[PDB]
RNA sequence: UUACGGCGGCCACAGCGGCAGGGAAACGCCCGGUCCCAUUCCGAACCCGGAAGCUAAGCCUGCCAGCGCCGAUGAUACUGCCCCUCCGGGUGGAAAAGUAGGACACCGCCGAACA
RNA sequence: UGCCUCCUAAAAUGUAACGGAGGCGCCCAAAGGUUCCCUCAACCUGGACGGCAAUCAGGUGGCGAGUGUAAAUGCACAAG
RNA sequence: GUUGCGUGGUUCACCGCGGAGGUAGAGCUACUGGAUGGCCGAUGGGUUACUGACGUCAGCCAAACUCCGA
């Protein structure tokens, strides 16, 4: 199989970078989840497991943005940047999610550094 | 005659601070070869796997997915 | 658009729903890769396989091969670890369908005293493997500008679950059996 | 790595002595691979002591 | 009887204390010799106690030895002072605790079998008895 | 039909059990079927009588201070030197339940030529209900050539009895000499 | 509230295997290699652009103790301190193995459909 | 005869004997630093030379491989 | 060990609590080795009553064996 290979291989890449990157209450952790159609993102606070802010491409604001999938990654990257600042967050650590930094995720990350977050 | 008789020095390994015992910052907790214990919260490893303390507090032991760990409750 | 690929999804793809009773079109078997390697054991001596075993599989299959190294040392075979002993090329996608056409149409009946291929060479899941003679049959290499002759062996890896499910697939593509 | 290390692989026309011909993509320069036997003009694609004593006598 | 390899050529003496916990009932045959006190039963004492069972029943039946001499004992040379290294191995020994069953036997005749095991008890450096299958 | 008057233990431990074996009686527990276990005392010599004369599968009828209870015997703990029972593991049976029980296998017959008969296992496990129908399993041996061996498969077992161990255990084996 | 997606706790009472069933959004396979990027060869993987095809697989839910795991009670081994000449006894702790049985996990936060 | 690892050493540490076994007087300019990616051995089935075993392909496989070098403690999250 | 000056219950004993172990014992189809009797038989030996690897059903052993564990 290849669909069962890809889940096991990316949650092993996700555990490898998780040993050294955890994220706390004053510096939360921006966790991306990249599918073929959308991307989801949330700030997780790994001391009691509590998401403080979240944004996704499946809601109505990101769905009506013209262009490719990188431009919808920029739009969801601007949403969780302006939702982190409504909860008192201005510095986070960036969780790759097991993926490769580049493409849609680096377009999410660079669109969140322009709008306030300082990673 | 014999071909035996030589040994080495004793290296004084082992747990140097037990559970519940209040430590200072920088104190050597579990001196060992390898990772018999693993470092947890507020415990750094060390070069020869020495498991010192990073912040003053009390030592407590536990399990974190099969590997037994040393932590410090600040 | 290669002709063997379009002939596959025109009548080969539909005929396997009659010979085997599948309930879903995703279950229909499909060849996924064709792996070719020389396996040049006489490269632990004389160190000449770059000129001879790489310049020919590049011409046969289309893309440059990978040099494979030995995993463990064997004293009886005069071999080390990390020594170049094998040369492999993997064919995917549209260059797979063009190689499987060019193998079965014009190549494979140039074997000297050819009488067929055996249909008992399945591994148990549906993956065929045969072997060839030398730096003959393929026209893309010429007999005049080469070193010593050397053969190969060719895997064909399908998505079929069992043996005869892959035997019916390769009979339709054009492998001669007996 | 799928750039200027692989050899030339361009479209090619193959003819046979029988009259069958088709078009694929190969590495032969000029697109002029010419065979003398193919998948339709080859055999196997298209097809005791007692009896010799009687033939002598 | 002698082991063909052992890992450690020079071992300590095995410790003679405790009641046995394995091999305490008759498992194979119908009659068995059970030890009642400690000794180091050697391989010569077993070969001498088996050929005294076989030449009293003389055919038929089966003799099991569920005891093996796999513990070496050493000996210094004779006219030697104390302590210039541990000596080379000399004997082979099984550690026999009370309760342990040494030899077992099946035979059709209850009288000849119980009297053949008695001729093997007088070859052993222990006090032993003959127990039956319940 | 094995009456056996028992009593409940006052104090339980290493000391109170040594003062019971010297006082004739023998300690046991009665558990099973989800109830909490009772800690009870057997009369010793009388319980040893119903074991030598009815096997190790005698359905006992215990009398726990007036109250009546049926019980099998799951396991025993024989002392290795005194060869006396130390501890019985009694389990309750409420008048017909498929319990897992081992039972003896005996050997009947002879062998004509020079043939040695060595039977390996003394018992095979079966499933059966309450008050004990099953007993030892008589096996006939006519002494064939030593390429014939007798198995837990092809055993003579009555109705209500089903073999649960393995249908390949070698129970009777014959050889030359 | 749920035959639903994520992120953690926890690391087999949670694993393995077998038998059935599920596609609203979602996860997925899946159609392609012009663009960032990629293969010690290969758009398989990684990356990118798509939405024709489908729940076969993954994933999710239900059901079985076959294998694996958990597991007392009571007894025993061993043992501290005594009594005592050994043997054993008094008193305070008390396993491993096996048995009865347990078990096809449980809980926290966010999102989506609900309500 | 100094150093290093184990057992003796009696479940913290330490512990003698001309008690039981073994290593060291180096090696590596990558076998160091960092960032990313991968899972091994053994067994089974199919394959030109090719054999028990070279390279290929597919199943099975949770650590039995591996660690520059002796042993112990570690390491599959990998320190491979 | 004594004695001079400082410190003053910090020592020690018992009870309750928080903790690391790998001895005793036991176990080994949980590893590395040893090894008993069946069963199956790759190989080896002259077409086979001799050898019996690896496997499997029982019963075992260990200072430098440990899934466990006072
Ligand atoms: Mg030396
Ligand atoms: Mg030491
Ligand atoms: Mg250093
Ligand atoms: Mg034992
Ligand atoms: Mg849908
Ligand atoms: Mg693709
Ligand atoms: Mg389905
Ligand atoms: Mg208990
Ligand atoms: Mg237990
Ligand atoms: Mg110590
Ligand atoms: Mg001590
Ligand atoms: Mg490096
Ligand atoms: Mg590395
Ligand atoms: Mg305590
Ligand atoms: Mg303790
Ligand atoms: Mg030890
Ligand atoms: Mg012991
Ligand atoms: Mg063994
Ligand atoms: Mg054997
Ligand atoms: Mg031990
Ligand atoms: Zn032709």
């Amino acid at each position: 199989s290849v669909s069962a290979t890809r889940r096991i291989s990316r949650l092993r890449r996700h555990t490898r970078l998780r040993k050294k990157l955890s994220g706390t209450a004053e510096r939360p952790r921006l966790v991306v989840h990249r599918s073929a159609r959308h991307i989801h993102v949330q700030l997780v606070n790994d001391l009691n497991g509590t998401t403080v802010a979240a944004a996704s491409s499946i809601e109505a604001d990101v769905r009506g943005v013209p262009g490719d999938k990188k431009a919808r990654s920029v739009r969801v990257g601007q949403l969780i940047a302006e939702r982190a600042k409504a909860a008192g967050i201005d510095t986070v650590v960036f969780d790759r999610g097991g993926y490769t930094y580049g493409g849609r995720i680096a377009a999410l990350a660079d669109a969140a550094r322009e709008n306030g977050l300082s990673f | 005659s014999s071909r035996n008789g030589r040994d080495s020095a004793a290296q004084r390994l082992g747990v140097k601070r037990y559970g519940g015992q209040v430590v200072k910052a920088g104190e050597i907790l579990v001196r060992q070869r390898g990772t018999k214990f693993h470092p947890g919260v507020n415990v750094g490893r060390g070069g020869d796997d020495t498991l010192f303390a990073k912040t003053a507090g009390a030592v407590e032991f536990g399990i974190k997915r099969g590997r037994k760990t040393v932590s410090i409750v600040g | 658009q290669p002709r063997l690929k379009e002939r596959y999804r025109s009548e080969i793809r539909d005929a396997l729903r009659k010979q085997f009773g599948y309930g879903n079109v995703m279950q229909i078997p499909t060849v996924t890769k064709v792996v070719v390697n020389m396996g040049v054991g006489e490269a632990a001596r004389d160190a000449k396989l770059i000129n001879g075993a790489v310049n020919d599989l590049a011409l046969i299959t289309g893309q440059k091969p990978e040099v494979r190294r030995a995993r463990k040392s064997i004293a009886q075979f005069k071999l080390r670890e990390g020594m170049p002993v094998g040369v492999r090329v993997t064919l995917r996608g549209d260059r797979m369908w063009e190689f499987l056409d060019r193998l079965t149409s014009i190549a494979l009946p140039r074997i000297r005293d050819f009488r067929g291929l055996s249909p008992k060479q399945f591994d148990g899941v549906g993956n065929y493997t045969f072997g060839l003679a030398e730096q003959a049959v393929f026209h893309e290499v010429d007999v005049d500008k080469i070193d010593r002759v050397r053969g190969m062996d060719i895997n064909v890896v399908t998505s079929a679950a069992t043996d005869d499910e892959g035997r019916a697939l390769l009979r339709a593509l054009g492998f001669p059996f007996k | 790595m799928k750039s200027d290390i692989h050899p030339a692989y361009e479209e090619t026309t193959v003819v046979c002595g029988c009259g069958n011909t088709f078009q694929t993509r190969s590495t032969k320069p000029g697109g002029r691979i010419v065979v003398e036997v193919c998948s339709q003009c080859h055999p196997f694609y298209t097809g005791g002591r007692v009896a010799r004593f009687e033939k002598r006598y | 009887l002698i082991p063909r390899k052992v890992k450690h050529r020079k071992q300590h003496h095995p410790r003679q204390r405790g009641i046995a916990s394995g091999g305490t009932t008759v498992n194979f045959g119908d009659y068995g010799i059970q030890a009642l006190e400690h000794a180091y039963v050697t391989n010569r004492q077993i070969e001498s106690a088996r050929i005294a069972i076989n030449r009293h029943i003389k055919r038929g039946g089966k003799v099991w030895i569920n005891i093996f001499p796999d513990r070496p004992l050493t000996k210094k040379p004779a006219e030697t002072r104390m302590g210039s290294g541990k000596g080379s191995p000399e004997w082979w020994v099984a550690n026999v605790k009370p309760g342990r069953v040494l030899f077992e036997l099946s035979y059709p005749n209850e009288g000849v079998a119980r009297a053949a095991l008695t001729r093997a008890i007088h070859k052993l450096p222990i006090k032993a008895r003959i127990i039956t299958r319940e | 039909s094995n009456q056996l008057r028992v009593t409940v233990r006052t104090e339980t431990g290493k000391g109170a059990s040594r003062r019971a074996r010297r006082a004739g009686k023998i300690p046991a527990v009665l558990y099973g079927h989800g109830a909490e276990p009772q800690h009870l005392e057997l009369p010793g010599h009388d319980y040893a009588a119903v074991l030598r004369h009815s096997g190790t599968n005698a359905v006992l009828t215990l009398d726990i201070a007036g109250k009546e209870q049926l019980a099998l015997t799951k396991a025993l703990h024989i002392h290795p030197i005194r060869r006396t029972i130390q501890h019985a593991d009694l389990l309750v049976v409420r008048r017909g339940e498929k319990v897992v029980v081992e039972v003896s296998v005996v050997v009947e017959g002879q062998a004509g030529p020079d043939t040695l008969v060595t039977q390996e296992t003394n018992s095979i496990e079966i499933e059966a209900e309450a008050l004990s129908i099953p007993e030892q399993l008589t096996v006939s041996i006519e002494g064939a050539e030593p390429g014939t061996q007798l198995t837990a498969g092809q055993i003579a077992l009555p109705a209500g009895v089903s073999l649960i161990s393995d249908p390949d255990l070698l129970v009777v084996n014959v050889v030359k000499a």
